[PDB]
RNA sequence: CGUCGUCAGCUCGUGCCGUGAGGUGUUGGGUUAAGUCCCGCAACGAGCGCAACCCCCGCCGUUAGUUGCCAGCGGUUCGGCCGGGCACUCUAACGGGACUGCCCGCGAAAGCGGGAGGAAGGAGGGGACGACGUCUGGUCAGCAUGGCCCUUACGGCCUGGGCGACACACGUGCUACAAUGCCCACUACAAAGCGAUGCCACCCGGCAACGGGGAGCUAAUCGCAAAAAGGUGGGCCCAGUUCGGAUUGGGGUCUGCAACCCGACCCCAUGAAGCCGGAAUCGCUAGUAAUCGCGGAUCAGCCAUGCCGCGGUGAAUACG
């Protein structure tokens, strides 16, 4: 039960600084904050560090992970 | 009621048989203040009085009220040591007010899936003298009487 | 409520959401009636004076 | 802590607002904030006239202003050169270009506020708290009245614990929703706290 | 009830509108 | 034909504004439309009376603007003499559209 | 010809104009019966016409806005009886001891603070 | 500001009593919602509080009428729509009305019981209003402020995270366990509010949320708007159910720079516990309780079932 509209967001920082990489080729991490952002296709095979809010945690993008966002994949809490 | 003696509210009179025993009835019926619903539910149960019966409703549900009427009722009573229930009559006023209730409480414990179904069959079985209605009736007097060792407890 | 916060009222805010009322008066963020831009305890102290025409005590 | 300000709970009756003009909701706000910067400077500065209180009205860029005092003169300046320069603040704040009357007051010693301020004064300048109160109740009852009351905070005497002081005469009747009963506060700081002063003047009724 | 988003009272109450509650 | 609203947070502050526009005018033009009330727009204001916490009390304000109509008969030129800048009211907004 | 009495109950006013004739009562235009669909209560509304015998004697013309259905069904029964007495005035003789001319007062209890509604005071935990 | 507590009290001046702290008055009898009033009295009066003066609701009258109405006539695309009219409703401003005034009874008086007249009767109903003081009450995080304390930082900017964590425990609530019920269709009665870069009629697209288009409204003359319970007809047939909507999968709309953490909303699917709740415990005495819906503040949107407020239906019981 998502939801966007039209325009699945995503923040220029790394859209253009990871579509970059790609006209030459892989890099070894690209931390962030900008969880917000849509994973989208031309990442699946990058590692991006999404932080936290304390930490830069790496994530190896894969195809079935492209629909969802960046901090789903970089939890912010530790749990008992 | 530390004051004055709280004065019984008086309410109109029926709409069709004009008894005011019988809004009170109504009232007692009634639930969530849907005096329409109540009302209804009533009439249509005077009806199947008319049918399954042969004698007017009213007369049938005079009847029944009369029956329930509890004339002994046990009260609790705190003395030197625990708690004494203390047999005495019941005035007039609580012997009604008794009765209209107990009568739709046993009513509604009954099976038949109408309301309506539900009182009428009550009255009846009330006004033959039979009913949860009269039982409970009896249960206080058994009650009551059965603890008459107290009896000098008055009030 | 430290002058550091009461700066907000600076346009520039980057994007239209992050901006906040305040008391015009004591600069309180919470429960800021609009009609008067004053905070619901400052409207109370004017209100009692005069401050505030027309503003009376309501009573039904 | 109980009873509500006894103006606020007259402005219906016997005591009208220091600001009586109409807006809609756009305007109001503005025109509100407005006099609050008004008084701002007044009260910063017209305190040794005996700022008495700031009356606000309006019309359309017009303003009343009917500022009244004990001592009208302070207000004017030499001849007339500050009376200049305050009505120039007028614009300074707010171009409106409006009038800025100026209005002695009879005997400031019916002016609550006022009694309130001299209290609150001689508190400052280390004065005895219990008979400055008895004294203002006197003269504020002595020049008239039906009633008077005053009450100072507390850390009366620069005392570590505080305590509330009173003193009252004649009649002061609160809960009479028609007395007509000044009333006036004066923050008098100090060195080692703040002490609330507060003055009630009966006069009237009906 | 009042609870069922997809009934006449449970579009009332959350108010709101959509197939089970439209507006005419 | 004279809509004239009259719009104040006074009941006399109009109902003296508007008893101008009344009787100058009648001494000038038809008996006019009278002057007429309208329904008051009220704006109430609840406020928990001491500052932190204590949520149980309040005290409430009422903002309440009232309204008045009039309306003259007869866009009368003698009429709008006496009634050209002979008022009196200090807190009103008049808004004209005969 | 005519004859007329207001009437008003728990926040709604009525219109009532009684003229000789059958009976026909039409509240809002329709027919009593139609504007009251089976509610029990109505009835009552013309309970001042039967406290004098007529009932059979005027038809009536009446109009209602304000509350709710009972309301307006008691706002008849004052409007009837209203209209009735100046129609009459000798029917306020028999009107009184049944009351019929008694505006009843009771409204809604204003909703206090603090309280739930008025008087339905929230409850509290282990005090 | 809360609280004892809207409780019926707390005092003062002078006189009088006592070496004195203090006492009297304020105690007493009668009465009252009340230190309310009456009678008595070494006290006589006064102040703060009670009451009244203010607001709302009940009835009536005047002034005004684009609200209303064939009341009454004419025309009617038969909509109070056009003309017309202030009658009625109403809108809002002023004024009347109730005083135990009157009648019977008891009484020393106050006042109590009962009666008529009256819309209303003995404080007619509801507000605002809360004494000298108490709790070393609550708040320096609203603000003000003595003192202390940090001043490359206990200050400032930002991005991100947190305030939304969970094995658990309690408070206040919401929805419910159903037939006096649930569902669909059709149809009828309200009050108080809110609306410009806002309320948004109406049209079309979409099951829809919503979108595109676009009339009117500075709003008693336009919109939010459907009031809901109710009425009428039909469905269900006692079952964890056509009760109940938790949870979860999926699709999507809208606000916003951005809805992973952490928005509401729509549609399909899923359809949980729950069969009326142990000990114990809460509210309410009349249009109150119960029950049904409507608006508002804050607010981009919203986690509001909260809060403040409005009207519909409308009880039971009080010996004591
Ligand atoms: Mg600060
Ligand atoms: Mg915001
Ligand atoms: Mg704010
Ligand atoms: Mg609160
Ligand atoms: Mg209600
Ligand atoms: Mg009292
Ligand atoms: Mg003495
Ligand atoms: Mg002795
Ligand atoms: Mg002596
Ligand atoms: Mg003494
Ligand atoms: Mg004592
Ligand atoms: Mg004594
Ligand atoms: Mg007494
Ligand atoms: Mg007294
Ligand atoms: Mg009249
Ligand atoms: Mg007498
Ligand atoms: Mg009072
Ligand atoms: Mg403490
Ligand atoms: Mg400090
Ligand atoms: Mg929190
Ligand atoms: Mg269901
Ligand atoms: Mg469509
Ligand atoms: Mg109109
Ligand atoms: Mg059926
Ligand atoms: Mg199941
Ligand atoms: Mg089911
Ligand atoms: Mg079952
Ligand atoms: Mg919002
Ligand atoms: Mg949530
Ligand atoms: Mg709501
Ligand atoms: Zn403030």
């Amino acid at each position: 039960p998502r939801s966007l509209k039209k325009g699945v967001f995503v923040d220029d920082h790394l859209l253009e600084k990871v579509l970059e990489l790609n006209a030459k080729g892989e890099k070894r991490l690209i931390k962030t904050w900008s969880r917000r952002s849509t994973i989208v296709p031309e990442m699946v095979g990058h590692t991006i560090a999404v932080y936290n809010g304390k930490q830069h945690v790496p994530v190896y993008i894969t195809e079935n992970m492209v629909g969802h966002k960046l901090g789903e994949f970089a939890p912010t809490r530790t749990y008992r | 009621a530390r004051r004055r003696r709280a004065e019984v509210r008086q309410l109109q009179p029926d709409l069709v048989y004009g008894d005011v025993l019988v809004t009170a009835f109504i009232n007692k019926i009634m639930r969530d203040g849907k005096k329409n619903l109540a009302a209804r539910i009533f009439y249509d149960a005077c009806k199947i009085i008319q049918e399954k019966t042969g004698q007017e409703p009213l007369k049938v549900f005079k009847q029944a009220v009369e029956n329930v009427k509890p004339r002994m009722e046990v009260r609790s009573r705190r003395v030197g040591g625990a708690n004494y229930q203390v047999p005495m009559e019941v005035s007039p006023r609580r012997q009604q007010s008794l009765a209209l209730r107990w009568l739709v409480q046993a009513a509604n414990q009954r099976p038949e899936r109408r309301a309506a179904v539900r009182i009428a069959h009550e009255l009846m079985d009330a006004a033959e003298g039979k009913g949860g209605a009269v039982k409970k009736k009896e249960d206080v007097e058994r009650m009551a009487e059965a603890n008459r060792a107290y009896a000098h407890y008055r009030w | 409520a430290r002058k550091a916060l009461i700066e907000k009222a600076k346009r520039t805010p980057k994007f239209k959401v992050r901006a906040y009322t305040r008391c015009v008066r004591c600069g309180r963020a919470r429960s800021v009636y609009r009609f008067f831009g004053l905070c619901r305890i400052c409207l109370r102290e004017l209100a009692h004076k005069g401050q505030l025409p027309g503003v009376r005590k309501a009573s039904w | 802590g109980n009873k509500i300000h006894p103006i606020g709970f007259r402005l219906g009756i016997t005591r009208d607002w220091e600001s009586r003009w109409y807006a809609g909701k756009k305007q109001y706000r503005h025109l509100l904030l407005e006099d609050q910067r008004i008084r701002g400077l007044l009260e910063k500065e017209l305190y040794s006239a005996g700022l008495a209180r700031v009356d606000i009205e309006r019309a359309a860029d017009n303003v009343a202003v009917t500022v009244h005092v004990a001592k009208p003169g302070v207000v004017i300046g030499r001849g007339g050169e500050r009376i200049r320069v305050l009505r120039e603040e007028l614009a300074k704040l707010t171009g409106k270009n409006v009038a800025l009357n100026v209005q002695e007051v009879q005997n400031p010693n019916l002016s609550a506020p006022l009694v309130a301020q001299r209290v609150a004064e001689q508190i400052e300048r280390r004065f005895a708290v219990r008979r400055a109160i008895k004294q203002a109740v006197q003269r504020v009852m002595e020049s008239g009245a039906k009633g008077a009351k005053v009450i100072v905070s507390g850390r009366i005497g620069g005392a570590e614990q505080a305590r509330t002081e009173w003193a009252a005469q004649g009649r002061v009747p609160l809960h009479t929703l028609r007395a007509n009963i000044d009333y006036g506060f004066a923050l008098a700081r100090t060195t080692y706290g703040v002490l609330g002063v507060k003055a009630y003047i009966f006069l009237g009724e009906v | 009830g009042k609870g069922d988003r997809r009934t006449r009272r449970g579009k009332i109450w959350r108010g709101t509108y959509g197939k089970y509650r439209p507006r005419k | 034909k004279i809509r004239i609203k009259l719009r104040g947070f006074d009941h006399k502050t109009l109902d003296a504004s508007a008893q101008k526009i009344v009787e100058a005018a009648r001494r000038s033009g038809a008996q006019v439309s009278g002057p007429i009330p309208l329904p008051t727009r009220v704006r109430r204001f609840t406020v928990i009376r001491g500052p932190f916490k204590h949520k149980d009390s309040r005290e409430h304000f009422e903002l309440r603007t009232h309204n008045r109509l009039v309306d003259i008969i007869n866009p009368n030129r003698k009429t709008i003499e006496q009634l050209m800048t002979l008022d009196l009211p200090t807190g009103v907004e008049i808004e004209i559209k005969t | 010809e005519q004859y007329y009495g207001t009437g008003r109950r728990k926040e709604a006013v009525a219109r009532v104009f009684l003229r000789p004739g059958n009976g026909k009562v039409t509240v809002n235009g329709q027919d009593f019966n139609e504007y009251f669909q089976g509610l029990v209560r109505a009835v009552a509304a013309l309970e001042p016409l039967r406290a004098v015998d007529a009932l059979g004697r005027f038809d009536a013309y009446i109009t209602v806005r304000g509350g709710g259905k009972s309301g307006q069904i008691d706002a008849i029964k004052l409007g009837i009886a209203r209209a009735l007495v100046q129609y009459n005035p000798d029917y306020r003789a028999k009107l009184k001891p049944l009351g019929f001319l008694t505006r009843d007062a009771r409204v809604v209890e204003r909703k206090k603070y603090g309280k739930h509604k008025a008087r339905r005071a929230p409850q509290y935990s282990k005090r």
